[PDB]
RNA sequence: UUGACCUCAAAUCAGGUAGGAGUACCCGCUGAACUUAAGCAUAUCAAUAAGCGGAGGAAAAGAAACCAACCGGGAUUGCCUUAGUAACGGCGAGUGAAGCGGCAAAAGCUCAAAUUUGAAAUCUGGUACCUUCGGUGCCCGAGUUGUAAUUUGGAGAGGGCAACUUUGGGGCCGUUCCUUGUCUAUGUUCCUUGGAACAGGACGUCAUAGAGGGUGAGAAUCCCGUGUGGCGAGGAGUGCGGUUCUUUGUAAAGUGCCUUCGAAGAGUCGAGUUGUUUGGGAAUGCAGCUCUAAGUGGGUGGUAAAUUCCAUCUAAAGCUAAAUAUUGGCGAGAGACCGAUAGCGAACAAGUACAGUGAUGGAAAGAUGAAAAGAACUUUGAAAAGAGAGUGAAAAAGUACGUGAAAUUGUUGAAAGGGAAGGGCAUUUGAUCAGA
RNA sequence: GUCGAAUUUGGGUAUAGGGGCGAAAGACUAAUCGAACCAUCUAGUAGCUGGUUCCUGCCGAAGUUUCCCUCAGGAUAGCAG
RNA sequence: CGUGGAGGUCAGUGACGAAGCCUAGACCGUAAGGUCGGGUCGAACGGCCUCUAGUGCAGAUCUUGGUGGUAGUAGCAAAUAUUCAAAUGAGAACUUUGAAGACUGAAGUGGGGAAAGGUUCCACGUCAACAGCAGUUGGACGUGGGUUAGUCGAUCCUAAGAGAUGGGGAAGCUCCGUUUCAAAGGCCUGAUUUUAUGCAGGCCACCAUCGAAAGGGAAUCCGGUUAAGAUUCCGGAACCUGG
RNA sequence: CUAUCUAGCGAAACCACAGCCAAGGGAACGGGCUUGGCAGAAUCAGCGGGGAAAGAAGACCCUGUUGAGCUUGACUCUAGU
RNA sequence: AAACUUUCAACAACGGAUCUCUUGGUUCUCGCAUCGAUGAAGAACGCAGCGAAAUGCGAUACGUAAUGUGAAUUGCAGAAUUCCGUGAAUCAUCGAAUCUUUGAACGCACAUUGCGCCCCUUGGUAUUCCAGGGGGCAUGCCUGUUUGAGCGUCAUUU
């Protein structure tokens, strides 16, 4: 809204720092199912609803 | 052929048991025998493989080579034999897994804690 | 290899919070350096360093008010015992083994006898 | 739902039956515990006989009065007739019952006898002494019948 | 699971809407949403007559027809042609009964009891074990099942002296106290026939 | 004016305690309707679901104001019975206990009401010291509107006589139990197949170990374990077995006879009425209101009442282990269970992604290979990729990865075809094929 | 149509399901209204509709009687195995 | 007849290839089905005697998943409109620049904001998916950068109203009520300064708190500056509050 | 401006199997059956006769010992007073 | 005759059935009893050389201390190989600590990372203003302490 609360603030800074694609170091651990980032959120797609 | 109602017969709980052993069990479930000759100098049949080992593959297509343990992979449940590796077609060389139980221990690395060990076990002559 | 509890423990407080303070500086200059440096994993030394003299400096002070605190009953809270609270609550071994001076003459006087049958 | 000639039946099954139905699945198990529980119970206990004695007495109703069985515990009268205290009976292992009462000489006298048969066939361990140990018998009820008179 | 197949909130939409009666996932958003819930016939839904632990799992039987089976069972192991026909290869052997001397009773060690059983004979059928362990068919083999084989000689004695541990760790080969005869050991799979090799006290207590 | 007392306050006074979670089982309150009655209202569902309060490892109940009517049993609880019975019920649909008997487990008790009255003998707290789940001294305070000792109905108490018998806790090591650590057998011998031997064959070994798992395919003997024993470590506790300092105490308890007594719970019992509830029926329990006891009394004795007996207990105060419960928690062992549309919703970063304002709703999704050896290098292409080369046992395993069905589809091959196609009987023709 | 007042509208606030709110249409109360939504009771009941999974062999019906708050159902007798 | 699982047996089959699957190839059975050959495949499985069941599908507007014909079909036609050249690029109707033609026509298709969104802002790289054509472009993808306040807001005040306490109700979750039937008080200071406090002089109380980014309200402007911040940064010049 | 044709992109409804008639009989209005008429690949734009076309387990009517909204000295109750 | 349509086969597609797997579920049995104001369960936000999650953890942040074992971890990087050692480890064990903001949640509030008050201390001349550091201030109830109130009330002076 551009007067955010710091709390709306907080969750907004934690949704941008996860917003990124699988590290690719991961893909090649020893066992290793994980393909990709699978909680990937864009802000065109899905609502963080708060 | 089990006694005792603390050990289970369960496939299930003894692969989950297996696979999900941590490294200080690893290490136990890792361990190899000793070769004729070392087994007659310390009266003892198997030991947990160590990094600095000197073993003889025994089964396998590499059965017959020999070499000193590179690393005791014990996430992969396996153990790297140095001069025992696979050459790409990249011209890198990759080292080969090997299990122990496929291995004889022919030269021991020892120290206090080894040396304890054999004796501990039953060995005779450290 | 990072400091180690056991040579920080014959150290007086004083050297604990100089050795301390040069730690942080340490680790200071060493987030500075990361900045260019990629991959620095010496940091996770000196952050190791800092917990354990943190750790050491705790366990000096807290023998200490131990030992200010001991015999008396009132100890801090932090340094009682943390059984669960029910444990707490519980009646200590003194209580719950009273017994009536009427209940201690008849239990005397006619304990549990120890008989066989030998036919 | 009345169909050809059968029994009328009254299964009361209207309820919500299913939420309690209980399927005795441990009967080995308990069993296994119960006799687990006798052992360590006996082994916990001094050279006992793992029960107290029981009195004859004649069961009510005169569907049973007919024959006698063991009862609660030996009357204040019946412990003072063989020559004890109830505290120190309940103490050497005799079942006391300070509410039965005796209107019946002979099975007074009976309760009477078993219990001087079982104060001449026990040895009472002195609190301060040795009695070497003396092979435990873990039945007082097996060591004394109940004799139908 | 007694709430196996009924953890949802899933309710029929009703006819007029082009699609079956059976009750349907309410909300949205996830796929699981407007789908057949709590029918036999619906994925993920309840089975039909889901199994109840109240099923009758022991049996009964009259203890003396229980008893009847088990002399019925002594009786045919003393019938060479149906000891045979169970198997068992009882083909150069002496004498059926084989009753053998109360010094078996007494042997602690697996190697000179397995030695006894072949100087008395029942090689062939400790050999028939040994030799039929396979891999069980089917889904048993990982729920603990996971090998077979065929059942060897079943020892019988009156006092216990070591023989059952030193024939324990013999595959196949299974002891019994005469006192206490097991119709599932006298007769395995209902067939009639088992090879049993009685010890002398064992033969006489069976009186 | 001073000093109390009583009652009531305040303090960020000294020290504590309660809340919330979980909630499978447990103790209560509150409380339906769907349903059944072939309708439906009493009834049933059900003294259940939902809601609320409160515990524990169990809870609750529990040592008779019981059951009985017997030749009497003797706390409670649970099982088998009683018994689908007595009884209840538009006596319809339905519902429905209890006594006895067998068994599991067993365990018994304590306050009030008593003048210590030649001695508040009792107790919290503070403080100093100590051997600190506490002790001693001292000091305030609590308390006579009653804190100790003594008694609990089975009794028991006050007096008189007679004697006899018995006894408390800490030490040290075992033992019991709990949590743990470690050691403890036998082939990697030969031949064949295979990428791999863990397969088949031969010759052996151990077996109180041929459970199970791993390792490049079905491994007792390769590895871990398994079996049997040994050797430790740290606790809990006095359950009990010994050794030793203690020595409790002319303290405490029990026991006989004689005598005088013998306190035993009130807006409670009980009664009326109302409502609910129960099998409880002129009223089973519970609760509200009104009435309201007694002391050779009172309660019960399953048909209301008067009268006369009898039997059996002793309410209106309290504690108590086990046998009993346990879709929760923690730790274990299993299965004629399911085998990825199954089994929990979830075998996987599943109560996740996602939907909804919200309460809530809630998926899909496992498998290269023994090992990435995950395709170096060449070539065409802007590239993706293709063609080669290569790795691999296999690329008819290339991460769009085990097998790889059908629907549906491409190509090739064959055949037929004037407004369906498909089918039956029979034979021609073409293709194809077994049998002697 | 109306367009300067019974005006239009933002935000805040209050009213909650047999309840609200209604210049009243049973209107509106989050695409839901002659009783919202969510979960549970609940797999509610259905004399009514649909479906009900292998082969062969032998035998083989009834739609009629009486009664029913019965007339799309049941009991009963009959027919059948 | 067939299926999943179970006891027994055939010392059954099998990496020299189990199961599965495909096969207008063969055989047996009236049939349910059974057997064999060939191909594919890779780790288990079967005959018989019995045991057992979550045991046989064409349908249920059946459930889940997958796939068709329809069909390269309906269509991708509101908001006046595009054109030329160059550059870039493998590729340009759509990108960039220039030229032209137009439109919104200040009640805008302009410049800012509130709610909401949450990084979409900006730069660099970059086109597999998305932008129902395209794409070298993008609100996409990948990696980073970016939001600077005593003066602008919140913060403070009270509004409709919400809501503890004291009390009362309710079995209870909780409800009522908001100054009420309450012993609801701190801020001042002569003295005390054994210490600016306690005793001890004296003055004022019908009362928590929440509730507005549009109401009320202390105080900041201009110029410049960034890829992206500006009444916030820089330069200069002020002001208010507390001390 | 569509429709139309092209490049690119690319659904859905619906679908037992399908698709030429006349009469017959037939569940009394056939695409199939009987008897006749006939009948030649593959198609495009239109069209609205037919497919008793599609859309929806007819909302009218009846039945059910299925409800619900509403009313009333229906039966039985109930807050309040 | 092609094309087209249909049928079958082979190869290739589509799709993910079948088969075989199984660190999962489900049911049964056995044993045990241990959450929280010493702040629980739950929540938010952070923490790694390179992590978005899961898992772990709390500014001592995939952890510190202690103990045991005895040489790893591993995807890369780095370190190390003294590793015959108070010593590797994403090991086990776990008794000592740390434990952001919260939450029954406790100074008052909370759609605010809003607003106080007390004590010690530090800096700015500074008891009073501002700031930094440390420690505190909820309610009900109980025992006790201290200070009080009431002609409720006793005694004494009077
Ligand atoms: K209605
Ligand atoms: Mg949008
Ligand atoms: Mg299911
Ligand atoms: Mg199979
Ligand atoms: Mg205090
Ligand atoms: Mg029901
Ligand atoms: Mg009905
Ligand atoms: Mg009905
Ligand atoms: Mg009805
Ligand atoms: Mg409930
Ligand atoms: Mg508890
Ligand atoms: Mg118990
Ligand atoms: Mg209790
Ligand atoms: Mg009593
Ligand atoms: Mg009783
Ligand atoms: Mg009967
Ligand atoms: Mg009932
Ligand atoms: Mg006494
Ligand atoms: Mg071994
Ligand atoms: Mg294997
Ligand atoms: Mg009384
Ligand atoms: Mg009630
Ligand atoms: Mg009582
Ligand atoms: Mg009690
Ligand atoms: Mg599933
Ligand atoms: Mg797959
Ligand atoms: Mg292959
Ligand atoms: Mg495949
Ligand atoms: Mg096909
Ligand atoms: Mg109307
Ligand atoms: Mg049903
Ligand atoms: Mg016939
Ligand atoms: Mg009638
Ligand atoms: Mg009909
Ligand atoms: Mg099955
Ligand atoms: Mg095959
Ligand atoms: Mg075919
Ligand atoms: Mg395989
Ligand atoms: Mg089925
Ligand atoms: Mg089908
Ligand atoms: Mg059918
Ligand atoms: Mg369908
Ligand atoms: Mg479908
Ligand atoms: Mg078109
Ligand atoms: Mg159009
Ligand atoms: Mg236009
Ligand atoms: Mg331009
Ligand atoms: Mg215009
Ligand atoms: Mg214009
Ligand atoms: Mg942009
Ligand atoms: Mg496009
Ligand atoms: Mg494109
Ligand atoms: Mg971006
Ligand atoms: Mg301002
Ligand atoms: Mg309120
Ligand atoms: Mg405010
Ligand atoms: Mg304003
Ligand atoms: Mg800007
Ligand atoms: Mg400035
Ligand atoms: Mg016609
Ligand atoms: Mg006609
Ligand atoms: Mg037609
Ligand atoms: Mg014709
Ligand atoms: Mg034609
Ligand atoms: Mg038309
Ligand atoms: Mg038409
Ligand atoms: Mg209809
Ligand atoms: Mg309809
Ligand atoms: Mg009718
Ligand atoms: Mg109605
Ligand atoms: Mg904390």
């Amino acid at each position: 809204a551009a007067q955010k609360s710091f709390r709306i603030k907080q969750k907004m800074a934690k949704a941008k720092k996860q917003n990124r694609p699988l590290p690719q170091w991961i893909r090649l651990r020893t066992n290793n199912t994980i393909r990709y980032n699978a909680k990937r959120r864009n802000w065109r797609r899905t609502k963080m609803n708060i | 052929a089990k006694q005792s109602l603390d050990v289970s017969s369960d496939r299930r709980k003894a692969r989950k048991a297996y696979f999900t052993a941590p490294s200080s069990q690893r290490r136990v479930l890792l361990s190899a025998p000793l070769s004729k000759e070392l087994r007659a100098q310390y009266g003892i049949k198997a030991l947990p493989i160590r990094r600095d080992d000197e073993v003889l593959v025994v089964r396998g297509s590499k059965k017959g080579q020999e070499g000193k343990i590179s690393s005791v992979y014990r996430l992969k449940f396996a153990v790297q034999v140095d001069k025992v590796t696979k050459e790409k077609v990249n011209g890198a060389s990759v080292p080969i897994n090997l299990h122990p139980s496929k291995l004889v221990i022919t030269k021991l690395h020892l120290d206090k804690d080894r040396k304890a060990l054999i004796q501990r076990k039953g060995g005779k002559l450290e | 290899a990072g400091v180690k509890a056991y040579e920080l423990r014959t150290k007086s407080k004083e050297q604990l919070a100089s050795q301390l303070v040069d730690l942080k500086k340490e680790l200071a200059e060493l987030k500075v350096q990361k900045l260019s440096r990629p991959s620095l994993p010496k940091i996770k030394t000196v952050r190791k360093s800092i917990a354990c003299v943190l750790t050491v400096i705790n366990e000096q002070q807290r023998e200490a008010v131990r030992q200010l605190y001991k015999g008396k009953k009132y100890q801090p809270k932090d340094l009682r015992a943390k059984k669960t609270r029910a444990l707490r609550r519980a009646l200590t071994k003194f209580e719950a083994s009273q017994v009536t001076e009427k209940q201690r003459k008849k239990q005397i006087a006619f304990p549990q006898r120890k008989y066989a049958i030998k036919a | 739902a009345i169909s050809k000639n059968l029994p009328i039946l009254k299964n009361h099954f209207r309820k919500h039956w299913q939420e309690r139905v209980k399927v005795h699945f441990d009967q080995a198990g308990k069993k296994v515990s119960r006799r687990n529980a006798r052992a360590t119970r006996a082994a916990k206990i001094a050279p006992r006989p793992l029960d107290l004695l029981r009195p004859v007495v004649r069961a009510p109703t005169v569907k049973y009065n007919r024959k006698v069985r063991a009862g609660r515990g030996f009357t204040l009268a019946e412990v003072k007739a063989a020559g004890l205290t109830a505290a120190y009976a309940r103490t050497i292992g005799i079942a006391v019952d300070h509410r039965r009462q005796n209107r019946n000489q002979e099975i007074f006298d009976a309760n009477v006898q078993r219990l001087k048969e079982y104060q001449s066939k026990i040895i009472v361990f002195p609190r301060n002494g040795k009695a070497p140990e003396a092979e435990q018998v873990l039945s007082a009820a097996a060591t004394f019948p109940i004799a139908q008179p | 699971s007694e709430k196996a197949g009924h953890q949802t909130s899933a309710e029929s939409w009703g006819t007029g809407r082009a699609v079956a009666r059976i009750p349907r996932v309410g909300g949205g958003g996830t796929g699981r949403s407007g789908q057949g819930a709590f029918g036999n016939m619906c994925r993920g839904g309840r089975m039909f007559a889901p199994t109840k632990t109240w099923r009758k799992w022991n049996v009964k039987v009259n203890h003396n027809e229980k008893r009847y089976a088990t002399a019925s069972a002594i009786a045919a192991t003393a019938v060479a042609s149906l000891v045979l026909a169970r198997g068992h290869r009882v083909e150069k052997i002496p004498e059926i009964p084989l009753v053998v001397s109360t010094d078996l009773e007494s042997i602690q060690k697996t190697k000179e009891a397995v030695a006894a059983l072949k100087a008395v004979g029942a090689h062939s059928d400790l050999l028939k074990v040994l030799k039929s362990k396979k891999l069980r068919a089917g889904k048993g083999k990982y729920r603990n099942r996971r090998w077979t084989q065929r059942r060897g000689p079943l020892v019988v004695y009156a006092e216990d002296n070591g023989i059952v541990k030193a024939l324990r760790n013999v595959p196949g080969v299974e002891t019994a106290n005469v006192a206490s005869l097991n119709l599932l050991q006298l007769a395995p799979g209902a067939h009639l026939g088992r090879f049993v090799i009685w010890t002398e006290a064992a033969f006489t207590k069976l009186d």
